RNA sequence: AAUUAUUAUUAUAAAUAUUAUUUUAAAAAUAUAAAAAUAAAUUAUAAC
């Protein structure tokens, strides 16, 4: 008898007669509460042994008392918010402040120097997108600064946009603002705050995606592809003029086809198959809104539409010497695309979907769909999975609840 | 137990086979050119495609 | 002890001079040519919460440290000794394909903390682990009724999991891309 | 990391870190009579005890270390010691007036005097080697440090404070008589020298607006 | 409900129908009465919730 | 054509560029004044909006410039202890003494009249 | 398809009578039996809202009346 | 091929706490106080807590499924008898809130709105700024531009995270007045007893060393509280 | 998981010359275990047998009831008390088969009515 | 009904009673709607 | 040592295997349904399909068993 | 019975509800349990 210790949370064996213990199921022990009593913590409400006590107010004054505002201060704050377009033409200014500042990557032979850090203009380009709200990766901005084509360009782009911020007005705003002003009526949305909707892109709008490009130039220099992504398709919001709006769905399906999608790399190209040709086709702009369009299904290996829109191509424009090639590019692959024609192998060809599926992608022993299935944003243990009634599975056993024999099995209804 | 085990006598079995082809492995895998992620080679997906031709 | 009552201002440093309670301003015995000449103590203090927190960002890592996985620290250790040296595109991969749970712990804290990275401005690809540890945590307690009338105390162990992720861009990796040949046997069907 | 700053760091580890007397003595301990007379202070009874006590700052013998000796940090962050030591509020009262501020903050501009000659002693060495490789972005607040700390800018310091803001001082001007001329930098990338016209132009304005100041 | 009846509560039914230690009893006639005020203000004034 | 323009639909529904322009560069800028008068002291470092009326500040009004106590007495010392509940009765007189404040303890021990939204998870309902 | 309730016409009993025998019969009548501590409701957390068995399981709510009918006999049918 | 695993020593017998001594770090006045993660050593640059409630999905997934935790919707002793805190537990309630003491207040209430007050002691010793409001039982006071921080305001899905500066109630413990004529400090009491044409024959704030006194003025009642559709008017409530 | 057993998928072989599976798709199941299965998209009005939709129809329609539903939140709380984590409280339980739920699956509805 | 504020100590409600009152005519409350 | 090169494995998956040369020639009739090839392990030439220990072409003797000639991978 | 544990807690009433918890791809000892011989149910058997 009693080994070990008096205390309820002991190491050694114990007995019932010298030391009769209430029994306790789980309770803390004497280095804190671990992750195994805490799920009652956030379930059961309290630690499942019933004795503790449950404390739950530095929660209260996490969540509660943060977020209450009296009535009376409810209506008056958002007339108390900054003004974005000063924290546009304020943080633009710190953003390069910093940009300046920012070493040149070194270049000693041998090995690859080691890009600059990033905290430098972490913080105020925290400011300049999130009221933008297109959040940028600070690799694009640190390996930008690092190659020594696009330090100086993307610098530059942002000297001359801040210059048309600073001249003209944030007019991606206005266009929110003129929503509140036009159709007529009195109310304006304010004076529009601004400077000192029927437009086109406009200058910043347009010097606004110039360095959002340039920005995810930075993206593909340093290959990471879903991501400039998410920053070409962002400005996709910018442009309202069919020729800007040709350009940069140009350049997403242009980061498409290498981020893995096949898919949308065609969309983003069959916009640029509808707004291109407005211009004079003898540069190589003219050619370009059709090649992704098609390019972009000689990748996703159904050659048969390919092998018509680099025929549409061909009438319009007359010599895009890329549209050109995908005219014999298509002729080294017969007859082994058109005779190996099958509608399923699609052999993945970059590391896109080769990384995408390292993370998101289902794995063994673990996130595979015999561990937990998900259903309705909820998570359900293997067995209570709706999508099968298979061996395991509770559906097995349901019964037929008094009802129509609706079964003709004997052992399993 | 008839005494208690210093450290150097706990180590001791992490010497032989048994422990090392238990924890301390490394399984070859490869990207299934279909599937996408990874695969150890005999064991397929569950794709109509990764299932009749076996990557 | 209380700093509440025992310290109002660490900024200052109370004296008795002629008999007066006053509080003169708080220094350090910082370094100089071969002298020791003092300086504000919560000026020499700035520096350091700032040189050093500005010396560490700009070094290209991610230290990630995820506390209290539901795991024994003992069992943890042994299948953390085979993720040391491997890059974290061999890590999720190798995590992902062995059974235990601590691997599915690791990958959860590894995905984590390779998303906490980009934001913070390290390749995806170039990411190589560095320093990946373990420290016991705060343990639970379940009683464990056994027979003639003894018993004892289950106790769950739970640990901890600092991580650090160094980045090297030279870091090359072997071919994983390359389909066996039984498999390229995929020229039927196609 | 004992001894704190061999070379670069500002902190150590002199007299106020004391001498724990009751633990298990690490290393150096090459003989047992090192325990009533350790006699650490000789030379080799401390390289052997000094190496292996708290960390000698290598991150882990491969990990990622800082790179603390290049221009391009120790300047950048001398920016923002004087930044903070002392904020603009005395900087403008300074630099606008010239009417006493009052004696706090005269003891705030002096707190901060003797601020700026720690950074320096313990980072002058560093200094004196990335300047070959020190950029003119960077060569150009080598000035413009020393007055929000307000001084006037013109072995111990002061011999080396002098020869090295002499040699500074050419190297910016070389720059800036490399610039009037100034090759082409970029071709590609950015054949058109944009911002480089007033950025550039600034510099040469607000150089020789430090030099009546100097 | 505990049925042991304590000894403060009816020191306090007793000042609180008439000051217990300054104020005089109420005749026993009244206070068995329906016109004793506790039972008076419950014949003409009744309070009740009922929500 | 309108029926390649059917297809744009089949193209469309997977749209996936408009979760964006949501908020614009302004998320929002400050709204104009809902009223003239506002019931709250300013924020610091926040200018009051243009034209609104805040309260005043009723600053203390401007100044102009028997027997005190006798020491005959130390029954200045409490002779009803202030940790006793009180009468609960800011009329002025003691409400109902004792008899009350359990009356009104009910409303201590069970809920308050002002109590608002309670974070435990054991809650009335 | 067999329904209780286009039965219980040909059987005249009702409907809440047919499926009583299709069902244990504590989620009925008033004898013992323990349903299971999660069924029973929860309070209403900050997130969560209320429940209740009587809202949760309507079907095995106690017919408190049927067994009024059944099982236990008046006091009006002995005097 | 295999890796090391080198079993560790701090999984023998794990080091102990140096534990204080009257809640006393030894050398916490010797050395520099810096963020508690740069001379500390354990440097992480994202610490993660498991045990959180936004996490939850994470650990209790993690977790085999063949570890199954009974109880997770009753408890097995009765929960609903009443039960005191843990020792630590109140040590931190009784210090968030200790205007509970009976009396809290300070027995003469001297500070009131639109007082000339400046702070003596603390953070920004010296600073003079008129009160605007008074938290009276807690012995504080909110004043004009000393000791203002940025209140952040969460906010749900209509309003963005907003942050507003606001200054904060500071302890009337640490602030004297601004006395109109001599500006140094001085206390102030009710006084009794008639001088000059008192109206009530008495002073209502005497200052000590002027000696000019101060009135006492009142806190103010709502005007605009109402509900006409409610409320009796006066005179229904003056008809004897 | 549960227990480290290899799971096998053992199927059939010839299934395009079959008469009910003719063109049926086994990627993933239906979407809740008591529909027809996905489909090959190049046949999609293709006749299965009208018998074995008799003992399924008659069979994905006890599913469909409240009572069933009843079933389906009471299981849980029988996991929770039998110890099975990750089992969400009955309360907040989704209903398996609704009505307007439904119309999604009575859009391929008009095959015989 | 009891409860458990936010610090934990328990609470309760004054007790009650239900009663189900058999009304002879349908009422009902027209929310503003 | 400073630091190594990444603990990383290399591609063994064209290595001869002890447990994959149980398959060269393992039945495997009933694993596939539609695309049977001839022998799917086998890789011709090479020894138990080990892409890396290449043989062909190299003088051996077999006077009853074929042999495919060289070819670069 | 310390329990969500060897368990129909049965004073009573009863008779066609499939009325809803039991992992694992090897080998020995053991443990339960098992065709044939020195009119019955038995053996021993430390045999498949």
């Amino acid at each position: 008898y009693q080994r070990g210790s008096w205390a309820p949370g002991s190491k050694h064996q114990k007995h019932m007669s010298l030391n009769p213990t209430m029994y306790l199921y789980r309770f803390a022990g004497p280095h804190g509460p671990g992750p195994y009593v805490m799920k009652y913590w956030w379930t059961l409400g309290c630690f499942p042994t019933g004795i503790e006590r449950p404390f739950r107010l530095p929660e209260f004054l996490a969540s509660y008392q943060q977020q209450h505002v009296p009535i009376e201060v409810e209506e008056w704050l958002q007339c108390f918010v900054k003004n974005p377009y000063e924290e546009l033409k304020d943080a633009t200014s710190s953003l390069l402040k910093c940009l300046e500042e920012v070493p040149i990557r070194e270049n000693t032979r041998g090995y690859r120097s080691i890009e600059s850090g990033v905290s430098s203009f972490a913080a105020p380009l925290a400011q300049f997108e999130r009221q933008l709200n297109v959040r940028v990766p600070s690799l694009a901005v640190r390996a930008a600064l690092g190659s020594p084509a696009l330090r100086e360009r993307l610098k530059d782009d942002l000297f001359e946009y801040n210059e048309s911020l600073s001249a003209c007005g944030s007019t991606p705003h206005r266009r929110l603002a003129r929503l509140a002003f036009d159709e007529p009526l009195t109310l304006p949305g304010g004076i529009n705050n601004s400077d000192d909707p029927n437009p086109s892109t406009s200058d910043d709008e347009k010097k606004l995606i110039r360095l959002l490009t340039t920005f995810s130039e930075g993206c593909t220099l340093k290959e990471d592809y879903e991501s400039a992504f998410s920053l070409l398709s962002s400005s996709l919001g910018f442009s309202h003029d069919d020729n800007t709006d040709g350009v940069v769905h140009s350049n997403a399906s242009a980061a498409a086809i290498l981020g893995g999608l096949y898919k949308e790399a065609e969309f983003h190209g069959r916009q640029a198959a509808l707004l291109e040709p407005q211009a004079m086709s003898s540069r190589k702009s003219g050619g370009r809104g059709y090649v992704l369009w098609a390019t972009a299904t000689a990748y996703q290996e159904d050659f048969d539409r390919a092998s018509r829109i680099v025929e549409k191509g061909l009438e319009v424009f007359p010599d895009n010497a890329d549209l050109k090639s995908i005219q014999e590019k298509l002729a080294g692959a017969v007859p082994a695309a058109s005779s190996a024609s099958p509608l399923c192998t699609r052999m993945v060809r970059s590391k896109g979907q080769q990384a995408r599926a390292l993370l998101h992608g289902s794995g063994r022993s673990f996130d595979n769909e015999f561990d937990w299935v998900v259903f309705k944003n909820k998570l359900y243990p293997s067995k209570m999975n709706p999508s099968s009634n298979e061996m395991g599975s509770v559906f097995r056993r349901v019964g037929d609840f008094g009802g129509h024999i609706s079964t003709s099995r004997s052992l399993e209804p | 137990p008839k005494r208690k085990k210093n450290p150097m006598q706990l180590r001791r079995k992490t010497y032989g086979l048994h422990f090392k082809e238990r924890y301390l492995k490394l399984e070859e895998w490869y990207f299934c050119p279909l599937c996408a992620e990874p695969k150890k080679q005999g064991e397929w997906c569950r794709r109509e495609d990764c299932r009749q031709i076996k990557p | 002890w209380l700093t509440k009552s025992n310290l109002p201002d660490v900024n200052r440093w109370e004296k008795v001079v002629n008999s007066q309670r006053v509080t003169e301003d708080r220094w350090a015995l910082v370094e100089e040519d071969g002298v020791m000449y003092q300086v504000n103590w919560k000026m020499y203090c700035e520096r350091l919460e700032t040189e050093l927190q500005k010396a560490q960002d700009q070094l290209p890592q991610y230290s990630f440290m995820m506390k209290a996985v539901p795991s024994a620290w003992k069992k943890l250790d042994i299948e953390l000794s085979v993720l040391r040296g491997l890059s974290v595109r061999e890590a999720m991969a190798q995590c992902k394909l062995s059974p235990r749970k601590g691997h599915m712990a690791v990958f959860r804290a590894l995905e984590v903390a390779q998303q906490g990275a980009e934001g913070k401005g390290l390749d995806k690809e170039h990411l190589r682990i560095a320093y990946i540890t373990c420290m016991p945590g705060p343990t639970d307690k379940q009683v464990d009724i056994r027979s003639r009338g003894y018993y004892a105390w289950k106790t769950k162990k739970s640990s901890h999991l600092l991580l650090t992720l160094a980045e090297d861009p030279e870091m090359v990796l072997p071919d994983r891309t390359a389909i066996p040949y039984a498999s390229l046997m995929t020229m039927k069907r196609a | 990391c004992i001894s704190g700053g061999g070379r670069g760091d500002l902190f150590t580890r002199h007299a106020s870190a004391f001498k724990p007397p009751a633990f298990g003595v690490l290393r150096g301990l090459t003989h047992s009579s090192q325990t009533t007379h350790p006699q650490t202070g000789q030379l080799r009874a401390r390289k052997l005890i000094q190496h292996a006590m708290h960390d000698r700052t290598l991150s882990g013998s491969g990990h990622h270390r800082t790179a603390v000796a290049t221009w391009s940090y120790l300047l950048p962050s001398l920016r923002q010691n004087v930044e903070q030591a002392v904020p603009d509020t005395l900087y403008e009262k300074l630099l606008t007036d010239e009417v006493p501020l009052t004696p706090a903050e005269s003891r705030q501009l002096a707190d901060a005097h003797r601020l700026l000659r720690f950074e320096l002693q313990k980072r002058i060495g560093l200094l004196e080697d990335s300047l070959a490789d020190a950029a003119l972005p960077y060569l150009l607040q080598w000035p413009a440090l020393f007055q929000r700390a307000w001084l006037r800018l013109p072995g111990a310091l002061v011999p080396r404070l002098a020869q090295l803001t002499r040699h500074v001082i050419r190297c910016v001007e070389e720059d800036l008589g490399r610039l009037e001329h100034g090759s082409e930098p970029r071709e590609d990338g950015a054949p058109r020298s944009r911002r480089q016209v007033t950025l550039e132009a600034a510099w040469r304005a607000q150089w020789a607006s430090l030099l009546s100041w100097h | 409900w505990n049925p042991i009846a304590g000894k403060i509560g009816l020191v306090n039914r007793k000042a609180e129908e008439w000051g217990w230690p300054h104020q005089r009893p109420p005749p026993t006639g009244l206070r068995r009465s329906p016109e004793y005020f506790p039972f008076f203000f419950s014949r003409y004034f009744p309070d009740v919730e009922v929500r | 054509e309108l029926f390649a323009q059917r297809a744009q639909r089949q193209y469309g529904h997977g749209v996936l560029r408009h979760i964006r322009g949501v908020a614009g560069p302004l998320p929002d800028g400050p709204a104009p004044p809902p009223e003239v008068y506002m019931p709250f002291r300013p924020f610091v470092g926040m200018p009051v909006p243009p034209g609104v009326r805040t309260p005043p500040e009723p600053t203390l009004g401007k100044v102009l410039d028997s027997s005190s106590t006798p020491a005959s007495r130390d029954a200045a010392w409490y002779e009803i202890p202030t940790q006793f509940h009180t009468h609960t009765y800011a009329d002025g007189t003691p409400q109902s003494r004792s008899a009350s404040l359990a009356k009104a303890t009910k409303y201590i021990h069970g809920m308050p009249h002002n109590m608002g939204q309670l974070y435990s998870y054991h809650r009335p309902y | 398809r067999f329904n209780l309730d286009e039965a219980a016409a040909e059987l005249q009993l009702d409907e809440a009578y047919v499926a009583s025998l299709y069902k244990p019969l504590h989620y009925t009548y008033s004898m013992k039996g323990q349903r299971y501590p999660a069924e029973q409701g929860r309070t209403s957390r900050p997130g969560s809202l209320a429940a209740s068995r009587d809202r949760m399981f309507p079907l095995y709510r106690r017919n408190y009346k049927l067994n009024r009918e059944l099982r236990v006999l008046d006091h009006r049918r002995i005097s | 091929m295999y890796a090391r695993y080198r079993t560790r020593s701090r999984f023998y017998k794990r080091p102990e706490k140096m534990l204080k001594a009257y809640n006393v770090s030894p050398n916490l006045l010797r050395l520099p106080k810096v963020k508690p993660g740069l001379l500390k050593g354990i440097y992480t640059d994202e610490k993660i807590d498991l045990r959180d409630r936004e996490r939850l999905e994470l650990v209790e997934s993690i977790r085999h499924p063949k570890e199954r935790d009974f109880y997770q919707d009753h408890t097995y002793h009765n929960q609903w008898i009443a039960r005191d805190l843990e020792s630590h537990q109140k040590i931190q309630i009784a210090g968030r809130y200790p205007y509970f003491s009976p009396d809290y207040e300070i027995k003469p209430w001297i500070w009131y709105p639109g007082d000339t007050v400046e702070v003596v002691s603390g953070e920004g010793a010296g600073q003079r700024g008129a009160i605007i409001a008074v938290v009276k039982y807690k012995n504080e006071i909110l004043v004009q531009n000393v000791n203002v921080q940025d209140v952040v305001i969460p906010a749900s899905e209509t309003r963005p995270e907003q942050v507003v500066q606001r200054e904060h109630p500071i302890s009337v413990l640490r602030v004297r007045h601004v006395d109109p004529s001599t500006n140094q400090l001085c206390h102030l009491e009710i006084v009794k007893v008639r001088n000059k044409e008192t109206g009530e024959l008495e002073e209502r704030r005497i200052s000590l060393e002027s000696g000019a006194l101060l009135p006492i003025p009142a806190p103010e009642e709502t005007v605009e509280a109402g509900d006409p559709l409610k409320d009796t008017a006066i005179q229904d409530a003056d008809e004897e | 998981r549960s227990d480290n057993v290899a799971m096998y998928f053992v199927e059939y072989k010839n299934r395009d010359m079959s008469d009910n599976h003719k063109g049926e798709d086994y990627t993933a199941g239906p979407e809740r275990f008591f529909l027809p299965p996905r489909i090959i998209e190049t046949e999609k009005g293709i006749q299965r047998p009208p018998h074995m939709q008799m003992a399924f129809d008659r069979w994905a329609s006890k599913f469909k009831t409240e009572e069933f539903h009843h079933w389906w939140r009471l299981r849980h709380a029988k996991l929770r008390y039998w110890g099975v984590r990750n089992v969400p409280h009955p309360s907040d339980v989704d209903p398996l088969w609704t009505e307007k739920e439904e119309e999604e699956w009575h859009n391929e509805m008009l095959a015989n009515t | 009904r009891r409860f458990k504020n936010e610090v934990g100590e328990i609470k309760s409600l004054p007790d009650y009673k239900v009663a189900v009152v058999e009304l002879d005519s349908p009422v009902s409350i027209v929310f503003k709607q | 040592v400073v630091q190594r090169p990444v603990r990383d494995p290399p591609q063994t998956l064209y290595n001869v295997n002890p447990i994959r040369a149980r398959f060269v020639y393992r039945r495997d009739k009933a694993l596939f349904d539609k695309y049977h090839v001839t022998a799917r392990n086998l890789a011709p030439g090479f020894s138990q399909g080990a892409l890396n220990s290449d043989l062909r072409a190299l003088g051996f003797y077999t006077p009853d068993h074929p042999q495919v000639p060289y070819t670069p991978l």
